[PDB]
């Protein structure tokens, strides 16, 4: 039992920053990358529900 | 004849392009209290803009003379009394002036950061 | 085994090695990733002659590392023609009791105000809160006054005292040991402070001013006004949360930092008295007040101070002038008359048997009701930190 | 990330050509300029420092003999008193960047709070050995009669390095084309002497015979602590790199807009990485001792406080890091085992709720930070 | 490889790393212990020179030295007063000798207290005054004398003394090493007489205590002196034996004094650094002919290299900003201190380091009393590749 | 002076560590086993004459005086007596 997503506990690190993290970048920045940003959606949406 | 000197003072300016914007500052200055200081090192720090360049100094119902001085380089630019100007000043990453007048008034002065070149709309 | 009965490296191996790895990864993951915040928790301002003793719930954030206890009190005199003058502990005397328990509820700190005074001194390297005089021309020294007290309240005067405590969770702001995590829901936490009555603070002529805050012919009349208190909580926020919760250092928040304090009597002249260090501590200070029977004398009634050991017998025994020698280089002073300091941090006393570590005082005058009051300031672990649970709404 | 393994190991072999350096070279410390002057004419110099080996600090002694020519008047010091000596220095890299440009006073505050101790004061003891004043190394007479002239002496660290064990904002002034330069203003004789009733912020004697209070000389002498004789290999010099990359830089202020009873909030700019924070509430031309203020705080981007203290208990945390209270109207914040980054957490900022305000009330706001291009 | 130059720098890395390795396992298994070895009572008329045999227990770090005393003053109505060195000036002499006959520290009185205030941050064993109402102090009377012994009074003085033989509590440097059996340690100490602690009005105040018009008449009643010995116990053991750092127990902490004389006016006067020391500290004491000045007599105090280079040439009042950083107070009048603890002076390094004073004013008999403060090891000297 | 300005005189290895580190009565002790009386004032020998001293390192042997009286322009006169090879023979015929 381990996830390639699961960041711990949704309700505890949803907001958190990760380790690094001097600036935090945007998830998807036509203009820029397009699905980059639908799978930087649904590796989010597979955290905040455990694979 | 041929005195040498001893001592000047070298110091860095602004004088190209912000690669932010033409940003101008208005800070209408009220005098007949004391000399006004103007201190722009928090706008300089906090992103906003990057160095003052020109003065536009409006004196247009004022009777006296107001004077404008930068105390990194000692520049002492004195608007005369019944005219508005452009006056570009020699100014540091230091945004700092000490500003005096005569008597008392009100003038409008706009912090310019991009070069305009001289100008005085009436001349003596 | 020469000097001490557990000799560091053999005393390391009764702990477990895997497990403290595993504590120091998550005390630096700790003090990296949160902020040092200082809130105020409660304020009150009361009457001494109805009510004295005081709960004051804290907050339930992060992991707490202290707390500072702002203590204001006024003094009127009402006397007709005499006057009272400031005793030795003087305004360290405003806390009479300060007791800590835990989210666990597990007791941490229990002492009185003059021995929490000598602990945050003695931590420092200086007298607390203090303003040292100088020769400088730019005006420093005494502006704010946090820490103040009159020196003489005259016949029908008022004085104002203020006083700061520091109650110590943990260790230092680095080492991370008796910290508790206080981010939860609820907690059985609570920070229990006696003060000074009207009773306990003003002492007559003759009497013992161990306690007492003032001492002088006219402290019959003497009454206080107002003990205006003030609590400020210090604790890290936004504690690093990876999987399965709070990253915490387990080892260091079920070890209490506790500052216990005792009294023992029997004291006979010429001979040794010795006092005897608890089984499994790990003591880290000792301070020794000998109440000569309401006298405090400064070394002139001790032959010599010592720190005995059941096997090596004295490891250190010296005068009291060298005994003072040796706390002049700790904290740039000397304590008060009858206070005496024993500082035992690089190598802290955890001796596995009972009297095997003791503190001798060899008196060589004794009133009647003399006593030792003795301050301590240890580490202790009864508990073990199994890792915690999570909620998973619905 | 990936990333933050390679700039760790920057820092490990930053880290290991720092102690390469403060173990294997020499510190010096040589006079660069001497020079007495007559505030009349001119109070506004430059000093043209050596430009060899790795620098790390300027100290400053400023000395002068101001006279009271009253007829029956005196003066007497003002709180901040012979460090109003200087009134401005700014000092420039040898590539002409500005690293330093704060006020006099505000020099001798960081000098203080970076000693834990006021800056080349002797502490009174109680000891029979005659130690204590005897050198006067800072000095000024607490009062000038009418007629009589009083000798001063006053002592600047200008610093470049952080300390003296840590190499971090030092300057290495071996380079070609140097333009390394020290500027430095002084009191003429409209800055150094107020009347009763004025501002004695910049002053240095304040009293009803100021009005022919003159000064008689200033003499000024620039000493520069530097790191001799570098270790050379063979790809060149054995540097401490992002050590010479990072600034340590020093500036003041003035904000001005104050209102009773309504929080004034000072923002950290997002690029510093601030070390300390001095504020000092003039109360137009009138200082007090906590007396003038609710509270102080450093508050963050939403609207969280992380020190909301009384004047008396912030005064209580200033007490255990440099052992006095600073000047009254002086607040000292330090920041320096967690830096305000205000980067990598939000816009923090600093608040100051006054309880009376004056009119002409401004509040000068000192700071000490780091700077890189990272 | 196969040079004996950089095959001797590469078995020096290696002794080195194992020394700084066996130091702190010393330093985290042993224990400090600390006892009295001698306490004796005597007069200064019959004998003042006193010799004390330290246990051979440990590793030996340094001794504590209490010294009491007790002074009339015998005139009829002059009084005394106490010198700028004052208590200090109880003893003259320390002198300490190994168990190998090596000797360690040969400090005067004044010498050996201001090195153990340098290597504090503060005057030694002194209380800071401070605004605090608890009565913290002088409580104690750790070093005491009061400032005048009025005609017919009596005072009692006390003083401490640090003889360091390891250099600090975390450095090991200079440690004797006690455990194993070997000839007696000696550490002699001469004491201060009634013809060398009480000055006449005139008279050069270097070594005395009191000075005053009633000088003449006062006199010494008793001196007490006690002794502890500062020492590791329970040093550990491994499997070749015990573990000792070997080339820190092998290297002497040192505390030599000096003087040197012929001082012109305006004029650079050079006292050199001599041995193949690496010198830690220096004091220099002017004394002006008996005067004690504070700098006003001094041009500059400086330190050479060996091209005439001066590494730091100050004035005297910025020599004594210096010092103030380092000890937050000044030294006595007329004494200079000179920190070299972060790069010591060494001259096979940049070649002959001097010390140099230019005197403003010369009065006669004027010297300069020197102090020093040294690491002395054994140097190593092979040959790298031609003999000739 | 006869002795009275010297608190020893010694023959050290390394600038370390000694082998004849006597006072000066001791160190007249070891010239009148060599000729039977005293050198003159101020005069101190040291006799190296079974072992002599010779290294492969300059200053690997040093000669140690520590004074206890220094008067201005005070100097050491060394005078030595050595024994020195050749490169090669020297040429018999």
């Amino acid at each position: 039992q381990v996830a390639s997503n699961w960041e711990g506990p949704p309700y505890m690190t949803y907001n958190q920053p990760q380790a690094g993290s001097v600036t935090l970048p945007v998830a998807g920045y036509i203009s820029s990358q397009l699905n980059n940003y639908a799978e930087s959606l649904n590796d989010y949406l597979a955290s905040q529900a455990g694979v | 004849m041929a005195n040498q000197q001893i001592g000047g003072s070298t110091v860095t300016y602004n004088g190209a392009i912000p690669m932010g914007g033409p940003v101008a500052i208005n800070s209408v200055i009220e005098i007949a209290g004391t000399e006004v200081l103007v201190d722009l090192k928090l706008d300089y720090a906090t992103g906003k803009i990057s160095g003052v360049q020109t003065l536009y100094i409006d004196l247009r119902d004022f009777l006296g003379d107001v004077t404008v001085t930068m105390p990194d380089t000692g520049q002492r630019i004195t608007a005369r009394a019944g005219t508005q100007g452009y006056y570009p000043v020699l100014s540091t990453n230091l945004m700092k002036f000490i500003v005096s007048a005569t008597i008392d008034g009100k003038f409008p002065m706009n912090f310019i950061n991009f070069p305009i070149a001289l100008g005085v709309w009436p001349s003596g | 085994a020469q000097v001490q009965q557990l000799t560091p490296a053999q005393q390391a191996a009764l702990r477990n090695q895997q497990a403290m790895a595993a504590n120091l990864q998550a005390r630096q993951i700790v003090l990296q990733q949160s902020y040092p915040v200082i809130q105020q928790v409660e304020t009150q301002t009361f009457d001494p002659a109805n009510r004295s003793v005081f709960d004051v719930t804290p907050a339930n954030v992060g992991i707490v590392k202290g707390f500072l206890v702002k203590v204001t009190a006024a003094i009127k005199n009402n006397h007709a023609t005499e006057a009272v003058a400031l005793t030795d502990f003087g305004p360290a005397n405003l806390v009479q009791r300060v007791i800590y328990y835990d989210p666990d509820n597990q007791r941490h700190t229990e002492t009185s105000g003059w021995h929490l005074h000598f602990v945050n001194t003695a931590k420092q390297g200086a007298p607390f809160l203090s303003s040292m005089v100088t020769d400088s021309p730019i005006k420093y020294g005494d502006v704010m006054n946090v820490i103040d007290a009159p020196a003489t309240i005259a016949a029908g005067a008022t004085g104002e005292l203020t006083m700061y405590y520091w109650v110590p969770l943990a260790y230092s702001e680095t080492d991370l040991t008796g910290a508790v995590l206080a981010n939860v829901p609820q907690s059985k936490q609570r920070l229990k402070l006696e003060f000074a009555n009207n009773n306990t603070a003003f002492a007559a002529v003759g009497a013992n001013p161990l306690e007492a805050i003032y001492q002088g012919a006219g402290a019959a009349d003497c009454e206080f006004e107002e003990i205006s208190y003030t609590v400020y909580q210090s604790y890290l926020d936004q504690l690093p949360v990876g999987q399965n919760g709070y990253i915490l250092p387990l080892i260091d928040l079920s070890t209490l930092y506790n500052l216990e304090n005792s009294a023992q009597a029997g004291l006979t002249p010429n001979v040794d008295f010795v006092v005897q260090y608890a089984n499994l501590y790990r003591y880290l200070s000792t301070i020794a007040v000998f109440d000569n029977g309401g006298s405090f004398n400064a070394g002139t009634d001790i032959n010599y101070l010592s720190q005995r050991t059941a096997n090596f017998s004295d490891t250190r025994k010296l005068d009291p002038k060298t005994w003072a020698a040796q706390t002049r280089r700790r904290i740039a002073t000397d304590f008060p008359k009858g206070v005496y300091y024993c500082d035992n941090r690089d190598k802290p006393i955890y001796t596995l048997q009972y009297g095997n570590v003791g503190f001798v005082v060899n008196p060589k005058t004794v009133n009647q009701n003399a006593r030792l009051l003795m301050g301590y300031e240890y580490f202790t672990s009864r508990t073990e930190l199994v890792n915690a649970g999570t909620i998973s709404t619905t």
